C-alpha cells in the first residue's frame, strides 16, 4: 500500500470519439464507404468482404 | 613436655562482600523521513494513518 501510494498520480483523462465511416473510408486505397459497402455486402448474399 | 603456655587462637579471615555494577546505555534517537505528499486530502489520510 505505501509503493501504491508512492506510486500514485493525478491522470489526465481524455475522451475521443471514432467514426467508423471515417476510419474505414481513410484508408489505404483499398478503401471504401461504410454505408453502401455493407448495404451491398447485407443485400447479396456473396463472398464478398 | 606439655608446654605451660597455652596456645594462641587464630582470628578468622574476612568474606568477601560481592557487589554488583548496574549500569544503562544511551542510544541515540532517530530523526524523521522525508516529507512526501500525496493526492488525498485530510481525513481520508488521517482515517488512513
Amino acid at each position: 500500500e505505501d509503493a501504491h501510494l508512492k506510486q500514485e498520480q493525478r491522470a489526465l483523462e481524455v475522451e475521443r470519439t471514432v467514426s467508423l465511416a471515417q476510419v474505414y473510408q481513410s484508408l489505404g486505397e483499398k478503401s471504401f464507404a461504410l454505408k453502401d459497402k455493407i448495404e451491398a455486402l447485407l443485400q447479396g448474399d456473396k463472398e464478398t468482404s | 613436655g606439655q608446654p605451660l603456655h597455652l596456645p594462641i587462637y587464630a582470628t578468622p579471615a574476612d568474606p568477601k562482600a560481592l557487589l554488583s555494577a548496574a549500569v544503562a546505555t544511551s542510544q541515540g534517537g532517530g530523526k524523521l523521513p522525508e516529507s512526501f505528499i500525496s493526492l488525498w486530502r485530510f481525513p481520508h489520510m488521517l482515517e488512513n494513518a
